[PDB]
RNA sequence: CCUAAGGUAGCGAAAUUCCUUGUCGGGUAAGUUCCGACCUGCACGAAAAGCGUAACGACCGGAGCGCUGUCUCGGCGAGGG
RNA sequence: CGAUCAACGGAUAAAAGUUACCCCGGGGAUAACAGGCUGAUCUCCCCCGAGCGUCCACAGCGGCGGGGAGGUUUGGCACCUCGAUGUCGGCUCGUCGCAUCCUGGGGCUGAAGAAGGUCCCAAGGGUUGGGCUGUUCGCCCAUUAAAGCGGCACGCGAGCUG
RNA sequence: GCCCGGAUAGCUCAGGGUAGAGCAGGGGAUUGAAAAUCCCCGUGUCCUUGGUUCGAUUCCGAGUCCGGGCACCA
RNA sequence: CGCGGGGUGGAGCAGCCUGGUAGCUCGUCGGGCUCAUAACCCGAAGGUCGUCGGUUCAAAUCCGGCCCCCGCAACCA
């Protein structure tokens, strides 16, 4: 049967057995003056709203009316700003539920070094989930707490990863006091740290900060 | 401007000159105005 | 990137560069081609560039070819290291080209295709270079 | 006459008892804080269930100072302690009763709530 | 598989831990030091004693209070030069 | 005829270590500091235009390869100094370069504005206070127009610290 | 970035004449019904995109990525 | 990097001073015992010896290249 992958995209049913995950969709109408039209479709082509229906209010000679079948999630911040600025301003727009839709979404899984880190599980489309991953893999590459070893950054579309970054590495300056000359010396000391940043690296559970999140979830 | 070592047209309606020793690219497109250096 | 299957010997002596190229000066394949204007060890890194580069060019017809092989060893000993121990470490290949050779030719491709991906090619290596087109010069050969 | 390390008496029933300054929020460089200027200070001591804490950074206008000002009438005012109001980025009082006197100062630099609250200002 | 036998108790990033500012927790507005913990002990370990221990120490760390020209930041004054 | 007298022209028939408790004669014939020469390495700048950038090689980027500059890194070499050229870091006092951190002037922008990005000019002045650690660095706290980077024997011990 | 390779089913994987197996499942056999065991069965757009071939997972490109080398990395 | 050792059925080890021969224990598989499982008993398979090259009539063996693993060393500044 039928149910709702809740406030929780990681707690989904088992995607082994499922075949198809809905989003809400919405009738969505707008009122645009002349050929700001033109600009219209575009921002919703983007947004993956269906064009069913638009029809010429005449008179004088803008006004046209634009009905639109768009997926729920993609207003919800950006839409309403970037209908009023390519528009100048007059834009109008009004919507009502219009149920339920299946749409082509993929999971988008978020690993810190090797984990799994549910808080960041989230859903998007194939069209725009790697752009997705592109980002918040980076976003958490600036703000995860540099380690002892080089921490992996990574967002899989189950089982494959697609987008990777990479935390340092904070080291010592092993070489510090090496004006010998010899380079063994240096090799010394130098092969330690690598054996080191391995044995750090293998067991080095690295938890993700509160204030990290937050930073990412802006 | 656009300051580098080898300066070319990057379209046809660029057009190259010589100006101060240095050469230039001019054009109507802005992006295209180039001085060597 | 082209390096010899096996060699009698692992390093060898660096030799001069002087001369004009001994052959190799004649367009002997293809319609045009690539010569060198003055002496050096081109590297087989720089030889992938170069063919890998034309061959972009030519993404769909063409015929490359490589008229020099990297069969000189490269020697460098390990970094921050005296002098002294011993001759270094083979590192890579090398060609050895001296002016007049023809280093590449491409066939079975417009003038212009021709003329650009010797051009880029030719950006790729240490040397100037010259652009050629067969010749009666090279038929009598 | 405030500057960083300086202990100052919280004027205020925010719970704070004691803060020390950490800088003086006035210019790059600024060598010391008046009456009226802004600084930033860890609360070092507090009553329990207050509204701030010891451990947290908190924004505060001088309000009373230990080293006298000079006003452009000639005369000039001292305090017996180095007093402060916890504010907001509004320059707000965070809490809802001052104690004590405080300087006229503090008018013309924008606390006039600070000023209203007070039970005397000199 | 190998050994004469394969390090027990206790202790452990230590006057020992290299990698290393290990990790976690405390203390600080902020702590490579410090305290508590973990155990991956490069390379603790039982009279070259192991783990503790009240008292004692011009021994060496870490924190706070008090008080200060140490300092912000320098001024003045005295005497012997 | 007895020699791995193999350190193979073969010192004795017969021989290992250690010195931070060290000593003398010598050497800048020879290392460590700094200088120098060099510039692999390092920093910076270019050439080429493959690939990003919804569209678009060049707003911002720049595969593979190619050319240089600098002389701040680690080095190579062993040229003056071993009848001595005192080390790192700090404090103090600076002064210089500019590959500019801020501030002044521009061009381009994927520059509406404001605010950014990027490159060009520009060295007059400015470029904070703290926690940790000997640290230079760096990380953190709180600010700031900014919290520049380098040279001066990695400026500066007949100036101090230690 | 680089040298070696390595992306094949929901997962872990064997490999120039269109590629399978364990596994997860769904169903079935066994049972009184389960557990365990066993049988049966898929969508592979052989990672994405382009080209090479009469025939490409294979070969040539490019793109993103994974495991080990160097290198940046108090 | 320098020195020394090593890489052989699925695992852990012989064999190589030494050229012609691959062995031990466990594991696996087929059969027995048992009501059944293990233990135990009988029988069998599985190694071209890391990889390329050389020497040889003949290479696990001897010699060299390359790959990987282990131990030791890297000091006076
Ligand atoms: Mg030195
Ligand atoms: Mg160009
Ligand atoms: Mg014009
Ligand atoms: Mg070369
Ligand atoms: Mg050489
Ligand atoms: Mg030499
Ligand atoms: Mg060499
Ligand atoms: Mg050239
Ligand atoms: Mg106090
Ligand atoms: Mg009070
Ligand atoms: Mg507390
Ligand atoms: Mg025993
Ligand atoms: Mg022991
Ligand atoms: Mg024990
Ligand atoms: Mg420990
Ligand atoms: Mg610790
Ligand atoms: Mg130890
Ligand atoms: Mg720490
Ligand atoms: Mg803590
Ligand atoms: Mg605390
Ligand atoms: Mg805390
Ligand atoms: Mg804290
Ligand atoms: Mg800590
Ligand atoms: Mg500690
Ligand atoms: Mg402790
Ligand atoms: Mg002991
Ligand atoms: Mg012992
Ligand atoms: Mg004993
Ligand atoms: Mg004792
Ligand atoms: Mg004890
Ligand atoms: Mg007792
Ligand atoms: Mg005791
Ligand atoms: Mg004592
Ligand atoms: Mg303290
Ligand atoms: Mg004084
Ligand atoms: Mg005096
Ligand atoms: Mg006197
Ligand atoms: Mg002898
Ligand atoms: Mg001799
Ligand atoms: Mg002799
Ligand atoms: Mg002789
Ligand atoms: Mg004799
Ligand atoms: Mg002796
Ligand atoms: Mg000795
Ligand atoms: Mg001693
Ligand atoms: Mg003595
Ligand atoms: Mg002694
Ligand atoms: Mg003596
Ligand atoms: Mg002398
Ligand atoms: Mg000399
Ligand atoms: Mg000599
Ligand atoms: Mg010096
Ligand atoms: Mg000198
Ligand atoms: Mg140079
Ligand atoms: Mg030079
Ligand atoms: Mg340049
Ligand atoms: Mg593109
Ligand atoms: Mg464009
Ligand atoms: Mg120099
Ligand atoms: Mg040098
Ligand atoms: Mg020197
Ligand atoms: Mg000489
Ligand atoms: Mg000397
Ligand atoms: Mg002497
Ligand atoms: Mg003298
Ligand atoms: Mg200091
Ligand atoms: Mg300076
Ligand atoms: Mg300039
Ligand atoms: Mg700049
Ligand atoms: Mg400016
Ligand atoms: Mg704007
Ligand atoms: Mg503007
Ligand atoms: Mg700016
Ligand atoms: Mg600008
Ligand atoms: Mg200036
Ligand atoms: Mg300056
Ligand atoms: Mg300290
Ligand atoms: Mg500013
Ligand atoms: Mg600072
Ligand atoms: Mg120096
Ligand atoms: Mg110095
Ligand atoms: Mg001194
Ligand atoms: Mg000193
Ligand atoms: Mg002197
Ligand atoms: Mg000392
Ligand atoms: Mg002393
Ligand atoms: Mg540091
Ligand atoms: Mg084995
Ligand atoms: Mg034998
Ligand atoms: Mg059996
Ligand atoms: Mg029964
Ligand atoms: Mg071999
Ligand atoms: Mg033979
Ligand atoms: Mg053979
Ligand atoms: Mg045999
Ligand atoms: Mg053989
Ligand atoms: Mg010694
Ligand atoms: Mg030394
Ligand atoms: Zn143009």
């Amino acid at each position: 049967g039928e149910e709702v992958e809740v406030h929780n995209p990681a707690d989904l049913p088992d995607p082994t057995r499922i075949e198809e995950i809905l989003e809400p969709y919405v009738k969505l109408t707008i009122f645009t003056p002349e050929e700001y039209v033109g600009s219209l479709m575009q921002l919703l082509q983007e947004k993956r709203g269906r064009l069913v229906n638009m029809n010429y209010l005449p008179g004088a000679q803008k006004r046209v009316e634009l009905v639109y079948e768009a997926p729920f999630a993609e207003i919800l911040y950006d839409f309403h700003d970037r209908l009023k600025s390519v528009s100048r301003g007059y834009a109008s727009m009004d919507y009502e539920q219009a149920g339920y839709r299946p749409g082509d979404l993929v999971k988008v899984n978020v690993l810190v070094h090797g984990e799994v880190v549910d808080a960041l599980t989230f859903i998007a489309h194939r069209e725009k989930a790697y752009t997705m991953a592109r980002a918040i893999v980076d976003k958490l590459a600036e703000v995860i707490p540099r380690q002892l070893f080089e921490v992996p950054i990574q967002a899989a579309i189950g089982g494959k990863i697609i987008a990777r970054a990479t935390v340092k590495a904070l080291r010592k300056d092993v070489l510090a006091k090496c004006y010998g000359g010899d380079v063994t010396r240096k090799k010394k000391l130098l092969e330690k740290q690598k054996e080191g940043k391995k044995r750090l690296k293998a067991i080095g559970k690295v938890e993700v900060p509160q204030e990290a999140f937050l930073a990412v979830l802006s | 401007m656009k300051v580098r070592a080898s300066v070319k047209r990057i379209c046809d309606k660029c057009k190259v000159i010589r100006r101060h020793g240095r050469v230039y690219v001019i054009c109507e497109n802005p992006k295209h105005k180039q001085r060597q250096g | 990137m082209l390096m010899p299957r096996r060699m009698k010997y692992r390093k060898q002596q660096r030799g001069r560069l002087k001369g004009a190229t001994k052959g190799g000066d004649y367009v002997a394949f293809g319609d045009y081609g690539l010569v060198a204007l003055e002496p050096a060890w081109i590297t087989a890194q720089q030889i992938e560039a170069a063919r890998v580069a034309m061959v972009r060019h030519f993404r769909r017809g063409g015929k490359i070819f490589i008229r020099i092989f990297p069969d000189k060893p490269y020697t460098k000993k390990p970094l921050e290291v005296r002098m002294g121990k011993g001759k270094g470490n083979v590192e890579g290949y090398v060609a050895v080209v001296k002016p007049g050779r023809v280093m590449f030719e491409v066939a079975g491709v417009t003038e212009e295709q021709a003329m650009e991906a010797l051009r880029i090619a030719g950006h790729k290596l240490p040397i100037k270079t010259k652009i050629v087109r067969r010749d009666a010069y090279d038929e009598a050969q | 006459m405030i500057q960083p390390q300086t202990y100052l008496e919280v004027a205020d029933n925010t719970g704070a008892r004691k803060i020390m300054c950490i800088r003086v929020l006035k210019g790059s460089n600024a060598k010391y804080a008046t009456v009226g200027d802004v600084i930033v200070a860890s609360v070092k001591e507090a009553i329990p269930r207050g509204a701030v804490k010891e451990g947290d950074v908190v924004k505060a206008v001088v309000v009373r100072t230990k080293k006298e000002i000079k006003r452009p009438d000639g005369s000039a005012i001292r305090f017996d302690d180095n007093a402060a109001v916890i504010i907001n980025n509004q320059l707000e009082p965070r809490g809802t009763r001052v104690f004590g006197p405080v300087a006229r100062e503090l008018r013309e630099k924008g606390f006039m709530k600070i000023v209203s609250l007070a039970p005397e200002v000199l």
